[PDB]
RNA sequence: GCGGCGCGCCUGCUACACCGGACCGCAGGCGUCCCACGGCGGGCUCAGCGAGGACGGAGACCUCCCGCGGAGCAGAAGGGC
RNA sequence: CGGAACGGCGUCGGCCGGUCCCGACA
RNA sequence: GCCUGCCCCUCGCCCGCCCCCCAAACUCCGAAGGGCCGCGCCGCCCCGCCGCUGGCCUGGGCGGGGCGGGCGAAUGCGGGCG
RNA sequence: AGUUCGGCCAUCCUACGGCGGAAACUCCUUAACUCGUUCCGAAUUAGGAAGAGAAGCGCCGUCAGGCCCCGCCAGUACUGCGAUCGGAGACGUCGUGGGAACACGGGGUGCCGAACU
């Protein structure tokens, strides 16, 4: 109930992973850039499994980080696709949660004949004010137990913000 | 390795069940062939089992041969320790004499001054039972968190 | 064939010879800058041996 | 559900704690190893340094020589001492870091030339009379008999970037006469081989804040009431910024000697440690309730 | 022995201590070493450059030269019959100051200082010769609270 | 003789707490490879547990965690970080 | 009586246990 | 036992507490025993000199003069060099 | 009291649970520039100041783990120097010396200088 202890959304990583197709990955990274306003970096893998074109450095996945209220807007739209219904398991040990969309068109972005349907992974990070104690270059210290966001507290916050029961 | 089984008979028993342990304490510093170690366990197991039930006796080979197989034995190291309920108290010594003839050197049947598999002495173990402090499988002690 | 028995008795026959007084105080391996400055200090007032 | 614990007792014994200041994240010992190192032929000749630290409140500038059991500060200037010289707000500013730097250099030079007279540190090294955007090296040109003091900048864990407020102090000490090795690349104004004295002059006069104040005045007055609230209490305006800074630089040169200010000591009612009898009761309390 | 590299048989000596791994404390670099001072050379594994050889570990010697990054130490090595001065250049980290002569310096200070302190007071010069332990004196001891002792039987 | 190469060299043993100590004694190596796998400055933290998230699983991917190195640093081995 | 595990109701000397004038079916 | 099903229990498995024996190429620790260096000149004070070092009147070395104090572990024994 | 720079680097660590902030420090709040992010002002660079003890942190507290100090282990294990000392040996005495370790029980649980407020 402390004003310096209010759960807020750290970010939204959007992860789209394909196999070895030549342009399937490029158009998808582009498909995220429009919603995000941040150019999604291409995050490759270092394991070559036969998979479907999977290799070391084969542009396996695209991931983009969106922070602030501009990402809250995206999170709510993705939750409308899930019918504002998330399972209990979606909350993590550290209180982080996630949900997933099947089609870029689901968010309402127009289907383009050029842009095929792309599935995405929505991962939402939950951080209270004063969590940069773990990240500051100078005087870095571990976040304390009370400040760390527990899963039970996290579940209550989601109903308060995105109205998903 | 000739022997892969060292604890024999009643491995799944409980502490306090059998009071008198008997150990063939070695008196020579030498090496005992793994083959003799196997030979003395089977011969000792056969005698106790003929005499009394397998449940009564827990026979354990004390030293596992590692040297390459042959075991480096030292003065005052037990050879075959067996704890038994008083139903089987008398038989173990004559089984342990067969063990003495399979193993070279001077070895002596030594009766334990405690329950054998628990170091607490028979008097101390009796005191432990009266108090109820002993934890069945070590010392409950006064350390660790209180809650 | 290899053996070092009698080596220590042979070494101690009249050995344990110390290095020498010139060795302890020598200008060998010393810092060249130290050596140059030392010569200039010596070359003045009483220590100067210059004619 | 059932797994090994990474923080094992064996791990606890084997772990070697890092240095007290490394555990605090405060200092890099690799950086301080090359900053303080001297050839052993120089012996105990002092090797001074110019540690500059930036706290959210005020920039701390310290001239320190390291010693066998301690670090000795010959002279220090904190930005809380800038308001005495006429710098009311924005103590953590580029122009204010230059002003902390000028105070540090002048205070040390005056304290080195306490009464030397001939070949005095103050007279032999005046330094730039007024703050400009040019480059002046105290060691270069004027020299001999008495050299300018030498220190090495200790930016600590700051990143070495162009327009850094930790580099601004270096220019202020240089412009007081303390010699710090510099390259003017990490200073505002450097590209190709052309360095803009005007860009260094702009931030050293505070024009960059001056512009922000005007931008808010036209874009949103209400933000100016909130973002620049402290400035409004002191009535400093964008046009004044540059002239105000220069008078404050002049006062720092004119009277750099230190004043003690106001400090206090409060010993708190800290929860205290307990005796052996006291803990016997605490252990007993858990034991009696357990039954 | 079929291989004789510079670091043969150095697995344990050149190894760091149980909880000493990392970088050397800055005191070593700050420490001042003067010409002719006694230093003790103990190789530090972490600082590979300018390392001494294994022989010159545990050896105590005098600084022949004081240089920039490294000092020069002379230690006397026994080869066959002769003992020959080896002038070695060692990095600052490997060399630490010696307290071998510290006792003499303590005794030398007391030797002159006690003599002056007594010079003002009692005239007889204080003896300044270390006597090696010496025997026992008259020494009276109480018997009244004595304990009888008897050997205990071999219980087994 | 034959085979082996204690024929030149390196690591850990043997080696019996300075050093030096043999064996057709004990495990392995070296004859190269790389203008980057170099020099230097900067930023960073590595393996992995955990627990979470379209296709997703045995496996591909991305996150908050905790991580004394359990990773890496060309190739033997041992130190080193 | 070079010699080993292993024996001896050989002769000495021990070290620990039970019965022994209540006399080791009367 | 179940429309069936991991809806029914059991050992393995996973950890946890333990425990029996181990090392040449394992070390929390750690001997005996060895190695190395020291045991006479201390202070005080003033300069001199140094293309060497320093913000400096800072050093570091190397010299000279005074002025105080002394020979400061046992035992045996003249060494040194060609 | 607290800061900045340090020296020894756990009595200073780890995990947890309390307590506190006058000042300090942090958190925090924003990109107009400077600067800054395989993407992301998260970090970083700027420019601040409405908050705030929730953390960080400063203190306590754990029959906490570790880390440390003292016993004891124990004249024990080994081992130096002798022995026509026993023993078929390999092993153990005896004389004269030097003497561990794990456990276990008790007790602890950072200190130092420089500048500053």
């Amino acid at each position: 109930e402390n004003p310096m202890r209010r759960i807020r959304i750290e970010k939204l990583v959007l992860n789209i992973c394909i196999g070895g197709e030549g342009d399937a990955l490029t158009k998808a990274a582009k498909v995220l850039q429009q919603l995000t306003d941040q150019e999604p970096t291409f995050s490759k893998s270092r394991l070559t499994i036969r998979g479907f074109g999977i290799r070391r450095g084969q542009k396996i996945s695209t991931h983009v980080t969106v922070r602030g209220e501009k990402a809250r807007e995206i999170i709510e739209r993705g939750l409308r696709v899930k019918n504002f219904e998330l399972p209990y398991s979606c909350f993590s040990t550290t209180g982080n949660f996630g949900f997933g969309i099947t089609e870029h068109i689901d968010l309402g972005i127009k289907y383009d004949p050029s842009m095929g349907i792309y599935g995405m992974d929505f991962y939402v990070v939950l951080s209270r004010p004063g969590f940069r104690v773990n990240k500051r270059r100078a005087q870095q210290q571990h976040v304390g137990a009370s400040h760390k966001i527990t899963p039970d507290e996290a579940r209550a916050w989601v109903e308060r913000e995105f109205e998903v029961v | 390795p000739k022997i892969r089984y060292f604890d024999l008979g009643n491995r799944r028993a409980k502490v306090n069940d059998f009071p008198y342990c008997f150990h063939l304490l070695s008196g020579e510093k030498e090496q005992v062939s793994s083959e003799a170690l196997e030979a003395c366990r089977i011969a000792c197991n056969k005698y106790i089992a003929k005499k009394a039930g397998k449940d009564s006796f827990h026979l354990r080979i004390r030293v596992h041969p590692f040297h390459v197989t042959v075991a480096r034995v030292s003065i005052g190291q037990p050879l075959l320790s067996v704890r038994c309920r008083a139903s089987a108290k008398d038989y173990v010594k004559d089984a342990l004499r067969r063990a003495k003839f399979k193993i070279p050197g001077r070895q002596a049947i030594v009766e334990s001054r405690n329950w054998g598999f628990t170091e607490f002495t028979k008097e101390e173990y009796e005191d432990l039972r009266e108090r109820g402090e002993l934890q069945y499988d070590h010392r409950i002690s006064r350390k660790g968190p209180l809650n | 064939n290899h053996t070092s028995k009698n080596q220590n008795r042979k070494d101690h026959r009249n050995g344990i010879k110390k290095p020498k007084k010139s060795a302890y105080t020598s200008h060998k391996g010393m810092c060249p800058k130290y050596l140059r400055n030392l010569r200039r200090s010596r070359a003045n007032d009483p220590r100067q041996s210059l004619r | 559900g059932w797994v090994k614990v990474q923080k094992t007792r064996s791990y606890f014994k084997r772990f070697q704690v890092q240095f007290r200041r490394r555990r605090e994240g405060k200092t890099d010992y690799q950086a301080r190893k090359a900053l303080i190192i001297q050839d052993k032929n120089k012996y105990a000749t002092p090797r001074y340094r110019f540690v500059v630290r930036r706290t959210n409140k005020d920039i701390i500038c310290q001239v320190t020589a390291a010693e066998l059991t301690k670090d000795r500060v010959v002279c220090a200037a904190y930005s809380h001492e800038l308001p005495r010289y006429g710098i009311p707000v924005g103590l953590t500013n580029y122009a204010a870091a230059y002003a902390t730097g000028l105070l540090c250099g002048r205070r040390l030079l005056e304290k080195l030339s306490v009464g030397i007279k001939e070949n005095a540190l103050a007279q032999l090294y005046p330094g730039l009379d007024k703050a400009t955007g040019e480059e002046y090296h105290p060691d270069e040109n004027e020299n001999e008999e008495v050299h300018a003091f030498k220190a090495f900048l200790d930016i600590g864990l700051a990143r070495a970037s162009t327009g850094a407020r930790v580099f601004a102090a270096m220019k202020g000490a240089v412009d007081a006469g303390l010699n710090i090795p510099h390259s003017m690349k990490r200073f505002p104004g450097y590209s190709k081989d052309g360095f803009d004295s005007s860009a260094l002059r702009d931030r050293i006069m505070g024009k960059h804040v001056g512009d922000y104040m005007a931008e808010l005045k036209a874009e949103d007055e209400e933000t100016y009431r909130k973002r620049f609230s402290k400035y409004i209490a002191a009535k400093v305006e964008p046009l004044r910024l540059e002239a105000m800074y220069t008078k404050a630089h002049a006062a720092i040169r004119a009277n750099p000697q230190a004043v003690k200010a106001k400090f206090e000591i409060k010993k708190p009612v800290r929860q205290a440690r307990l005796t052996l009898k006291e803990r016997k009761e605490r252990i007993d309390a858990k034991k009696l309730e357990a039954l | 022995t079929h291989s004789q590299g510079y670091r043969c048989k150095t697995r344990y000596c050149f190894a760091r201590k149980f909880r000493r791994h990392g970088m050397a404390n800055l005191t070593t670099y700050n420490r001042v070493y003067k010409l002719g001072q006694y230093v003790n050379i103990k190789v530090n594994g972490a600082y590979h450059k300018g390392m001494p050889h294994r022989y010159y570990n545990g050896r105590t010697g005098t600084i022949f030269n004081i240089g920039p990054r490294a000092l020069g130490v002379q230690i006397q090595k026994r080869v066959r019959g002769r003992i020959m001065l080896k002038r070695i250049n060692v990095r600052l980290e490997h060399v630490h100051p010696s307290d071998c002569r510290k006792n003499h310096l303590e005794r030398v200070a007391a030797n002159d200082a006690a003599r002056r302190l007594a010079k003002e007071t009692g005239q007889p010069v204080p003896c300044l010769k270390r006597q090696n332990a010496l025997p026992r004196a008259a020494h009276v001891v109480s018997i009244a609270s004595a304990i009888d002792i008897t050997p205990l039987k071999y219980d087994g």
